[PDB]
């Protein structure tokens, strides 16, 4: 019988301000944590075509430029779509596809990436309140999800393979020079 | 098999009550004590056969270096199988074969 | 398709020996060394640091030097009269010279103080014959004959004295 | 293949010198010859030391 | 069984070196450090894995 | 395709080819490249507006700190439990060397259920004063690892009625291991934490709401920019 | 990682681990606790990967019994720090810092060098102890020393790299000594004279 | 010698899970993944991973002198990019069951004709053969997991002067 | 006496092969241990041949006693003679 250490009964009258949520989970407070691959990026900012066009960067290194092009075309984005009725709606370029076997897949454009789910116990999501120095829990992270390319013929996999193959091909650190006199002349 | 403490995860050593005459598993790092179910405190095997058939994996049929026979499977009666000798590598180990089917993947003998 | 005969296997082996040769491991290892290993060894410990808390008005002075790029050249020969010229392995064999090339390192000096630099010759590295840094790598068959080098010679060795 | 105890798998040469050895038999025969050379070149020093002690 | 060993430790009161002797008794789980010049005695408990360095470190911690 | 115009055209091409989840025929038209299996259901992938102001951390228990393994603790807190889903964490650090986390929960099932129901139904501007008392349970040792990139990890929540999927950023990962309190420090331990903590639910202040809206203005400026 | 004790001799079959810059061997449980995993059950979780194998658990039991005397991370690090071959008389906190240094670095350096990354080191220690137990319980033959896939060949590249590393360190020490001597005169050295 | 960073990137891309997310009780059937002797993670479908790594190496995406070893018995998957490993080349036999060319060499008379010409029909040398997937290098450690035919005549199933070949009758079939 | 029990299962086949009797083993244990240990033995006809023991914190003491018993209980034979073979010798007489 391990007796309870704390018996003072002192209590803090701390009140936390909470804001309404735009959405509420139904039936289960479950969320899936997904690791972000190198070929996928998240752009929470709304898509602005003119700054996007004006900020394209060109580098001499073909591998870095190809990697930037691949991650840019594969980046998850969203933008405001003007409805035909005059209203404004949120439009995204990313979708989730579930097959007949029950597996899930993340789709951006024509690219499809499979999801591998691993069950995790005692894993939860919390919200940090730094101004009060306490952590408030949000929900449970039951499954960990990894993103895997669907096939070899996918353009993302081929571009990644090309970039990684040609990245390690370039290796030249020492630079040649021409000696016109005896090197020891400076010393003497 | 030995159990662990449910509160501080240490080993549960057996203990005997003089007044109560009971076998109890007790953690020496706390006062936790749980009643033992069986009196088998210790067992030592001078000659053992464990690890002979315990070295089995579920993907052994994908190994191309293993020989393939046509022995009959006891469960699903397949006509293809993969055999190998004992995974234990002592000097006294027998030369008997263990067969693995390519459908049910169970280990069976020929005797 | 059609079956593969033993003559096809010998054609494949001939392709192998046409591409690689017989001393490819030596030359490839030396080329890897000269190309990257010297720079990595220099950058292993790239910062020498000397400090002096001078009190003689406390002035904490740190003196530090950084190592930069490695520069290599083709092997050269320096005569007693002071002139220099390009060296070739036959001359090194005949005159008991060493077939080696100078190595230059960029040293940058900074003078840190708190109150509270060009190519330096660091030595000569012997050059493996017929490697990427040898003079005979480029020479074709005719100039190889003019340089008194045998075209059947394969390289993969050094000329010391 | 794994777990092969047949004569050809463990170093039995069924051909003659006139007929010619197969590559596996060639390698096994080379292993045996290497054993012979090592055995001679290793036992020579022990034999010489024994002979010297006997003479002295 | 008491074990007496000559140690090369330094006394913090007399400052003489090589005048420290460690006496540990595993039966009673005790360890005694005596200074051959200062005649001071330090006592500290010892365990089954104890070594003279353990008692020396305990003495250092006690001194400060 | 290094032309910026080509990249922009590819972006609009990807944007235009989004399949409507309600369009069953177009969903069945889509075929897995390798599995050759037709699609069943679809969900839109959208970010979350109301949660970007807050800071989220993935909290995990390492080893014996598992709640399922601790059978008496699990029995006391209930064999998903609303007490676990409404627990409080209080990081207190006496010094850089010594650090731990304080865990609090609601022992009563009815109070925890009422608090969870009230918390999960916040869509209006009326919040009842639920003076819920939290009881200390156990303390654990903690370590923290930071993410170099902002959206290194993201948790996905679903919404079947709207056919959407909302994701939230993860700032860092917190790992907890069981800590055995030294008997010589229990006197200082008793003066650090508390036996009970009372939580009062109140409407957020106007200034704090404006600050949170200003923080959210980085993501969504159409519906939250100050005028 | 030595396995002391002969079959049916020497009482318990303790497992002691040799560590760099440490004068005497250390039982596996103490160093495991020093890395930062105290509970014995999780030590067995790291070492063994199948709970039904009672024989390896029985062989680990003497190590648990010997290491039961230590029960905290900090005392384990201190015990590491006493034997760390450093200067005699170092204080307890400095001993603990020295143990932390000699544990983070120079203990399996090929895995990692940064702080707070010792989980992989604990898993690798469990893997090594598992291999030692698997060989000790006659479940696998000892490793073939003469196997050619476990050998490496050093060509001109690596040999010249090792030689150049030694010579460059000598040249750097000479530059350091000349700089120290020259700062006495307090002159703006050309730096083309320090290099030999 | 080759850098190991692209290898780790490829492994993490194809579903490898790090050590911090690993529980030995839960993962009673996962495969340990080693890279240059460093245990870096685990995986639960090693077959797809080894197939993908081998296909990438045969296509030139990974350097041809990288070792890809799968120990099925010990549930390990080892990768070596170290310097100093001795290797030799071998022909590749099409081992895909779903393919029609199963049990046959990948190299054909078209490859031999291209090698003799010296160029492809819209320089063609040894490296072209290596990066086309008809030849690959194996070291001594990877040789323990492969099955090698001595001659191309061995791929398909009473003279007193001709040498005699082994029967190899212990197995009903050979792949 | 103590509640702790010590029973050991002996292989029937090798015990019969060596041509040994359970009573002989019991007398050997009794001689080497006097009355410090109470001993009982199952008869010949038993399905599994067993022989128990009882002593007259002592779990570790019983473990050490069991290890000592397994180590150095000599039933019969000359110490040092590990194995014996039968040989036929051709002798001219
Ligand atoms: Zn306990
Ligand atoms: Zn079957
Ligand atoms: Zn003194």
């Amino acid at each position: 019988h391990t007796k309870s250490v704390y018996d003072n009964g002192e209590t803090l009258d701390i009140s936390l301000p909470i804001h309404p949520k735009s959405h509420i989970p139904q039936g289960k407070q479950d969320r899936w944590v997904v690791k972000l691959p190198d070929f996928l990026d998240i752009n929470a900012e709304p898509f602005d075509p003119r700054p996007f066009e004006m900020n394209v960067k060109t580098h001499e290194d073909k591998n870095q430029e190809l990697l930037d092009k691949l991650i840019a075309v594969n980046t998850v984005r969203w933008r405001y779509a003007k409805s035909e009725t005059g209203g404004i709606f949120k439009e995204t370029n990313s979708q989730i596809i579930q097959w007949e076997d029950g597996t899930y897949s993340l789709r951006v454009g024509s690219e499809i990436f499979d999801m591998f789910t691993t069950n995790t116990d005692d894993n939860y999501l919390v919200s940090e309140h730094n101004e009060e120095g306490i952590l408030m829990t949000e929900s449970t992270l039951s499954k960990s999800v990894k993103l895997v390319p669907a096939s070899f013929q996918s353009t993302t996999h081929q571009k990644l393979a090309k970039a990684l193959s040609a990245k390690q091909k370039k290796e030249s650190y020492a630079r040649s020079v021409v000696t016109k006199e005896d090197p020891e002349e400076r010393q003497r | 098999s030995f159990r662990f403490c449910l509160e501080c995860n240490n080993m549960l050593y057996p203990k005997e009550d003089k007044e109560n005459q009971r076998l109890l598993y007790s953690c020496r790092n706390c006062d936790y004590t749980e009643l033992a179910e069986d009196p088998k405190v210790y067992r030592h095997e001078l000659i053992t056969n464990i690890g002979e058939t315990a070295g089995i994996v579920d993907d052994i049929g994908q190994d191309p270096t293993l020989p393939r026979s046509d022995k009959e499977c006891p469960e699903c009666h397949s006509r293809d199988c993969v055999f190998f000798q004992s995974q234990q590598r002592r000097k006294d180990t027998n030369m008997t074969l263990f067969y693995v089917c390519l459908n049910c993947k169970k280990t069976f003998r020929d005797e | 398709d059609d079956t593969i005969t033993t003559e096809d296997c010998w054609t494949v082996i001939s392709a192998f020996f046409e591409e690689k040769g017989l001393v490819s491991q030596q030359l490839d290892s030396f080329d890897e060394f000269m190309e990257t290993s010297i720079q990595d060894l220099v950058w292993e410990e790239p910062r020498l640091i000397l400090d002096q808390p001078a009190q003689h008005d406390n002035i904490n002075k740190r003196y530090e030097i950084r190592f930069g790029k490695i520069y290599l050249s083709r092997p050269t020969m320096t005569e007693a009269d002071g002139t220099t010229h390009a060296m070739f392995p036959q001359e090194a064999r005949l005159r008991n010279l060493t077939y080696s090339s100078p190595v230059y390192l960029d040293m940058e000096k900074s003078m840190f103080t708190s109150i509270d630099g060009n190519k330096v010759h660091i030595g000569k590295v012997p050059i493996m014959l017929r490697s990427k840094f040898c003079s005979l790598r480029t020479l074709d068959e005719v100039d190889l004959y003019k340089m008194k080098e045998c075209p059947y010679d394969m390289g993969g060795y050094f000329v010391i004295n | 293949t794994k777990d092969d105890f047949s004569p050809e798998s463990k170093g039995f040469v069924e051909n003659s010198y006139l007929r010619g050895l197969t590559p596996q038999e060639f390698f096994f025969h080379a292993m045996a010859g290497r054993e012979g050379l090592i055995d001679t070149a290793v036992k020579t020093a022990e034999t010489g030391y024994i002979q010297r002690r006997l003479v002295k | 069984i008491k074990q007496k060993l000559e140690t090369q430790f330094t006394c913090l009161f007399c400052n003489h070196d090589n005048s420290v002797v460690c006496t540990l008794d595993k039966k009673n789980s005790i360890g005694l450090l005596e200074c051959k010049k200062c005649n001071l005695s330090f006592q500290a408990p010892i365990n089954s894995l104890s070594q003279p360095i353990d008692i020396y470190s305990d003495w250092i911690d006690a001194c400060e | 395709d290094t032309n910026p115009r080509s990249q922009l055209h590819s972006v609009e091409r990807t944007f235009d080819e989004v399949i409507d989840p309600r369009n069953k025929n177009r969903l069945q038209s889509l075929i897995h490249p390798r599995k050759k299996i037709k699609a069943v259901k679809a969900w839109h992938f959208f970010p979350d507006t109301s949660t970007f102001d807050q800071v989220f951390h993935s909290l995990k228990f390492v080893g014996s700190a598992s709640l399922s393994k601790d059978r008496p603790l699990n029995e006391q807190l209930g064999q998903v439990n609303a007490s676990i889903l409404t627990s409080l964490f209080k990081p207190i650090e006496i010094n850089p060397h010594n650090k731990w986390i304080s865990l609090y929960a609601v022992t009563d099932k009815l109070s925890a259920e009422s608090f969870r129901k009230s918390f999960n139904s916040i869509k209006d501007d009326n919040i009842v004063n639920r003076h819920v008392i939290y009881d200390h349970i156990k303390d654990f040792d903690q370590m923290f690892r930071g993410h170099k990139k902002l959206f290194e990890d993201f948790a996905i929540s679903f919404d079947d009625i709207s056919d959407r999927a909302f994701f939230v950023p993860i700032v860092g990962r917190l790992e907890l291991k069981k800590k055995r309190i030294v008997p010589g420090l229990v006197d200082m331990v008793n003066r650090t934490n508390y036996a009970h903590i009372r939580m009062d639910l109140r409407n957020p202040s106007t200034q704090e709401t404006a600050i949170r809206d200003s923080r959210r203005e980085q993501y969504d400026p159409v519906n939250y920019s100050s005028i | 990682i030595k396995l002391y004790g002969r079959e049916d001799k020497g009482t318990g079959r303790t497992i002691k681990a040799t560590l760099p810059y440490v004068k005497q061997d250390i039982p596996i449980v103490i160093v495991f606790r020093a890395l930062g995993v105290v509970p014995d059950g999780e030590i067995l979780q790291h070492i063994c990967y199948d709970e039904n194998d009672w024989q390896m658990l029985e062989m680990l039991k003497p190590c648990i019994e010997e290491g039961f005397v230590i029960q905290d991370k900090e005392v384990a690090l201190d015990f590491i720090g006493r034997r760390g071959s450093a200067a005699l008389g170092i204080r307890r906190e400095k001993r603990i810092q020295y143990a932390k240094d000699i544990l983070q670095k120079e203990l399996l350096p090929h895995i990692t060098q940064e702080e707070g990354f010792e989980t992989r080191k604990t898993f690798f220690l469990g893997y090594m102890v598992n291999r030692l137990l698997l060989c000790a319980l006659e479940r696998k033959d000892q490793d073939d020393r003469d196997h050619f896939g476990k050998k490496r060949l050093d060509l001109a590249g690596p040999l010249l790299a090792n030689l150049f590393r030694i010579l460059f360190r000598k040249l750097t020490r000479e530059i350091y000594r000349y700089m120290q001597r020259c700062i006495e005169t307090d002159r703006d050295f050309n730096l083309n004279l320090a290099v030999k | 010698g080759s850098p190991s960073e692209p290898i780790i990137n490829f492994l993490e891309e194809w579903g490898m899970e790090p050590l911090e997310d690993y529980d030995p009780a839960q993962h009673t059937k996962s495969t340990r993944i080693f890279v240059n002797g460093v245990w870096t993670g685990i995986h639960r479908d090693p077959s797809m991973l080894v197939s993908t790594m081998r296909d990438l190496r045969r296509s030139g995406a990974i350097s041809p002198e990288v070792s890809i070893i799968r120990d099925i018995r010990e549930r390990e998957f080892k990768i070596f990019t170290d310097v100093g490993r001795v290797y030799r080349p071998l022909f590749i036999v099409e081992d895909d069951e779903s393919k029609d060319n199963k049990g046959e060499l990948r190299i054909t008379k078209e490859h031999i004709r291209k090698i003799q010409q010296g160029y492809d029909d819209d320089v063609y040398g040894w490296s072209s053969l290596v990066t086309s997937g008809v030849i690959e290098y194996v070291d001594g450690e990877e040789e323990e997991t492969i099955m090698i035919a001595m001659t191309p005549e061995d791929l398909q199933t009473n003279d007193t002067a001709k040498r005699i070949k082994p029967e190899m009758s212990t197995s009903s079939h050979h792949t | 006496q103590s509640p702790w029990l010590l029973r050991l299962e002996l292989d029937r086949a090798r015990m019969l092969d060596k041509q040994l009797t359970m009573n002989q083993v019991a007398d050997k244990i009794s001689e080497v241990f006097s009355d410090d240990l109470f001993v009982m033995w199952s008869e010949d006809n038993a399905d599994k041949l067993i022989i128990r023991c009882r002593v007259i914190e002592e779990d570790q003491m019983l473990k050490r006693i069991e290890a000592h018993m397994l180590d150095l209980i000599a039933l019969r034979g000359i110490p040092g003679i590990s194995k014996v073979y039968m040989v036929k010798h051709k002798v001219s007489v």
